[PDB]
């Protein structure tokens, strides 16, 4: 449809090398997490498991689209 | 610059060239010279009957 | 030269040669005859419930895509194309680690 | 845009490229300096 001619326009002519603002300001990254579990306290081998869902948020103005669709939702492929 | 010389010695010995056949696969046996440097003979394990 | 001849045969053979379908995908079964070589039978874990064994698993079969008449000789390939040839998809339901 | 300077600059940079052959080839040997940071040193075993 028109999700996919609007994936095929947002990566073309991206170089995924370069982090956005790559030479003029630093990129912000607002992060989130989400503990499922603190698992097993090793005091032998001094160390701790934990499990969590970890969430990056930033802009990048190569990746902005003008379409009636407000939100792009995709899986691992991209 | 000579590394474009190399490059193109490179690139022209695979030009052809079939990696899945090995050399002279209809006409002669290919022999392989063998040698072993051991830098360390691990430990061995009687348990495991293995080393 | 003889390679040369090899080289083209094996290519002609894989040119067009589609993967994704088995040998006789429209007909009749492929019939793989199957056999082992036992190396080794190493760990028999009560703990585990299990037990480790090595062996040398080979399968044959035919498929009429990979016949060649040119060479009268058997071709043995560098293993690497197994990954471009169909293979069967074989796998041992009581395995837990391989 | 600095992002089309970058891009072109690295564009050209690997242009033509050949991985297979290091710095200075045929030529004199290339230095490599090295930094190590220890982080942990984790479980000496006996
Ligand atoms: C699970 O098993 C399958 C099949 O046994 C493995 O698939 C094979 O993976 C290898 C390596 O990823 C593939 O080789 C690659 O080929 C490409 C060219 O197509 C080349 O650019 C790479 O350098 C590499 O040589 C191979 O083609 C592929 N075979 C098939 C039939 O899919 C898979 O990797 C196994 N997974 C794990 C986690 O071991
Ligand atoms: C190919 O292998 C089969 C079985 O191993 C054998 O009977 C046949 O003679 C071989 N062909 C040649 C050309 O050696």
């Amino acid at each position: 449809g028109d999700v996919t001619v609007i994936l095929n326009n947002l990566l073309e002519g991206y170089d995924n090398k370069l982090r956005p603002d790559i030479g003029v300001k630093p990129t912000l990254i607002h992060t989130d997490m989400y503990v499922n579990s603190i698992g097993p306290v090793n005091a032998i081998n001094m160390e701790y498991t934990i499990d969590i869902f970890f969430a990056q948020t930033w802009y990048d103005r190569r990746l902005k689209f003008n379409s009636t669709i407000k939100v792009l939702r995709l899986n691992s492929n991209m | 610059d000579n590394t474009t010389v190399f490059t193109r010695i490179l690139d022209r010995l695979l030009d052809g060239y079939d990696n899945r056949l090995r050399p002279g696969l209809g006409e002669r046996v290919t022999e392989v010279k063998t040698d072993i440097f051991v830098t360390s003979f691990g430990p061995v394990s009687d348990h495991d009957m293995e080393y | 030269s003889n390679m040369s001849l090899v080289k083209e045969t094996v290519d002609r053979l894989l040119k067009g040669y589609d993967i994704r379908l088995r040998p006789d995908f429209g007909g009749p079964p492929v019939a793989v005859g199957m056999n082992i070589d036992i190396a080794s039978i190493d760990m028999v874990s009560e703990v585990n419930m299990d037990y480790t064994l090595t062996m040398y698993f080979q399968q044959a079969w035919r498929d009429k895509r990979l016949s060649y008449n040119v060479i009268p000789l058997n071709l043995t390939l560098d293993n690497r194309v197994a990954d471009q040839l169909w293979v069967p998809d074989t796998y041992f339901l009581n395995d837990k680690k391989s």
